[PDB]
């Protein structure tokens, strides 16, 4: 029909009228090919999988468990997504989403087109649940996938990456000189969990080439206490990193990052970016080496951790906006400050980070962690402790601003939008501290 | 605007 959809939930590469995951990905790679043998071989299907149209976006079915026995190498742009049409569209967002687990021991994708100077393509992957090998794991490196092109995940569940570097991602390339062959990675309004490595527990990329947006990343694990979920291994070469930061194009917003072990969350380095996320509960949470100035940390709560951030001795990050304690309050400007937190505070109202909300409870920065029914990702909602008239000592609410200043101030914008996708400005002119802006 | 036009990347990516 329009899309290839694909027929089957096993593994097969057997020429006959069912469609696999596997044969359909290989068509679009036999179609892309520069063999005109190859091409030709595929003028009319593959092994089962077609389409009239002859796009590239793949159709998964809702509530189905694809299975892989080994990885699939991806060459060509494409899609893959679940159904649309509810065929009724009132369940809890998230839910029937297709999945896509490993069989064995191997990642589940590799994207890359196997060669030099040919510019990146593009891949989406949207209403998806990658569930990988876990700890019968004996993938290397990217243990969901091994990143090479421009991917971007949307909607999706990102479990089970096992892996020695780049637990979910391993992000492959280098931007800083003339190569546009770079993977960048974009994660949007997913949830991470159940993810180790040990270097990039979550991504290893080369350079900060990765952006993830409304997001939760919860229980995953870097291994080396020195390294990071979000790991850049190289800095960019003085390529205009004042440039890569008020774009605000690689980082971590608008994002819940709780329950994480060993390492930092990310290492924060030159053009790179943090605005209003929730960063409370983990082992360690930022790794500051900006020897340039040019990041930006914003708008986000860095309390509740073991170790909120750790600095090198020649950083210069602009920590503006913030909730944090004395340890991450470089000051910055004197214009955007940041909101130090009151010893003996209590953060969580309620005997555990998940759970029930005690909402009689006077004292309590935030609810426990709570998936809401209508959402597909938690967070911990924020709490009004002050009254009206005492607006103004609150920790959290109202108490980031959009600036659109052009210099170290618009670096700490608020937002646009929130975890949720809700508006944080659009009928008021604050936005409230963290991931989630406070609607009730 | 930064690493190239891409029909996924959000624009101040693009």
């Amino acid at each position: 029909g329009a899309d290839i959809e694909v027929t089957t939930t096993i593994d097969e590469d057997v020429d006959n009228t069912v469609c696999s995951l596997r044969e359909a990905v290989e068509l679009i790679n036999k179609r892309n090919s520069s063999d005109s043998t190859v091409v030709a071989s595929v003028k009319d299907g593959y092994h089962g999988c077609g389409n009239k149209d002859a796009s590239s976006n793949i159709i998964l079915q809702r509530d189905k468990e694809y299975t892989l026995n080994s990885r699939i190498t991806i060459t060509a742009p494409l899609t893959i997504s679940t159904a649309k049409n509810d065929s009724v569209d009132t369940d809890q967002p998230g839910s029937h989403n297709a999945t896509i687990k490993m069989a064995g021991t191997d990642q589940l994708f590799k994207i890359d087109d196997e060669s030099v100077e040919k510019a990146s393509f593009s891949v989406l992957l949207s209403d998806l649940n990658l569930q990988g090998a876990g700890a019968n794991s004996k993938v290397l490196t990217g243990g969901l996938i091994l990143n090479h092109e421009k991917l971007t995940i949307q909607n999706s569940r990102l479990t089970g990456g096992y892996a020695n570097q780049g637990g979910v991602i391993y992000n492959q390339g280098f931007a800083s000189k003339s190569d546009r062959t770079f993977g960048f990675v974009y994660i949007v309004n997913s949830l991470i969990q159940n993810n180790k490595a040990a270097q990039g527990g979550v991504i290893y990329s080369e350079q900060p080439l990765f952006l993830i947006t409304q997001s939760v990343i919860r229980d995953n694990e870097v291994s080396n206490t020195s390294g990071s979920l979000f790991f850049s291994q190289d800095s960019f070469d003085d390529e205009s990193t004042g440039e890569y930061v008020v774009q605000r194009a690689i980082g971590l917003s608008n994002s819940t990052v709780f329950h994480n072990k060993g390492g930092f969350i990310t290492n924060v380095r030159d053009g790179m970016f943090v605005n209003n996320i929730t960063m409370i509960k983990n082992d360690k949470g930022l790794f500051l080496e900006a020897p340039q100035g040019n990041a930006s940390i914003s708008n986000s709560i860095l309390v509740g951790n073991t170790i909120n951030c750790q600095a090198n001795s020649t950083d210069k990050a602009i920590i503006q906006s913030n909730l944090v304690t004395t340890e991450c309050n470089r000051n910055a400007s004197v214009k955007v400050p940041n909101i130090l937190y009151p010893a003996n505070q209590k953060l969580i109202a309620g005997s555990t980070d998940e759970g029930v909300c005690d909402v009689a409870s006077k004292d309590g920065l935030l609810c426990p962690f709570n998936t809401p029914k209508d959402s597909f990702l938690g967070f911990f909602k924020p709490r009004l402790l002050e009254s009206y008239n005492t607006l103004a000592d609150s920790l959290i609410i109202n108490k980031g601003r959009l600036y659109s200043d052009g210099t170290s101030v618009g670096l700490a914008s608020c937002e646009t939008l929130d975890q949720r996708g809700k508006r944080r400005t659009g009928y008021d002119e604050l936005c409230d501290l963290g991931a989630i802006e406070y609607i009730g | 605007k930064l690493f190239g036009p891409d029909p996924y990347l959000p624009e101040n990516v693009q």
